């Protein structure tokens, strides 16, 4: 999209988004550490069932 | 005491279209934004771009 | 005994509902807030009466 000012923050935050699910390839470092912070995320997911089973 | 202007000659970045009579920057950012959310569904980017219209 | 008047006056109408501006776009490859600041100055200095009395 073109650029204004509300269309600008609507496409950084497509930007971001398609950065941080690896579809995208980061060329400007802001972009590599969102996509950081994406798999620092990702490491940092668990679901309750998993724990649950594994207790048991 | 006159001023000079100083333009480089990295000037024509920008070609010429023709679109809707608008009276100024923010009227044409609301279109572009009322226009954005005629085509979005109700999801995430929906309540992005209704506070973007609420934004201007 | 006038008969062509009125489809003048349709066609003027016609044409009056539908106004047409300029619209700077960036060009191939540039910067994509390259054209906010020149639409914004015209938008500015077109805004005023003058310039649609004399495209009307």
């Amino acid at each position: 999209l073109l650029d204004g000012k509300g269309v600008e923050m609507m496409r950084d935050y497509a930007n971001k988004q398609l950065i941080q699910m690896g579809v995208k390839k980061p060329e400007t470092p802001e972009e590599q550490q969102w996509l950081v912070e994406a798999q620092q995320a990702k490491q940092g997911q668990q679901d309750p069932a998993m724990v649950q089973a594994q207790g048991v | 005491e006159k001023q000079v202007l100083n333009d480089i000659r990295g000037r024509y970045e920008c070609y010429t279209d023709v679109g809707p009579s608008f009276q100024s920057m923010k009227q044409q950012n609301r279109a572009e934004i009322l226009e954005l959310l005629g085509k979005t569904p109700q999801g995430t980017p929906e309540y992005q771009l209704l506070l973007l219209q609420y934004f201007t | 005994f006038d008969v062509v008047r009125p489809v003048v006056r349709k066609l003027v109408s016609e044409m009056r509902q539908n106004p047409i501006d300029v619209l700077y776009r960036p060009k191939d490859g540039a910067r994509p807030d390259a054209a906010d600041v020149l639409m914004g100055m015209y938008r500015t200095d077109m805004r005023h009466n003058t310039a649609k009395i004399a495209v009307n």
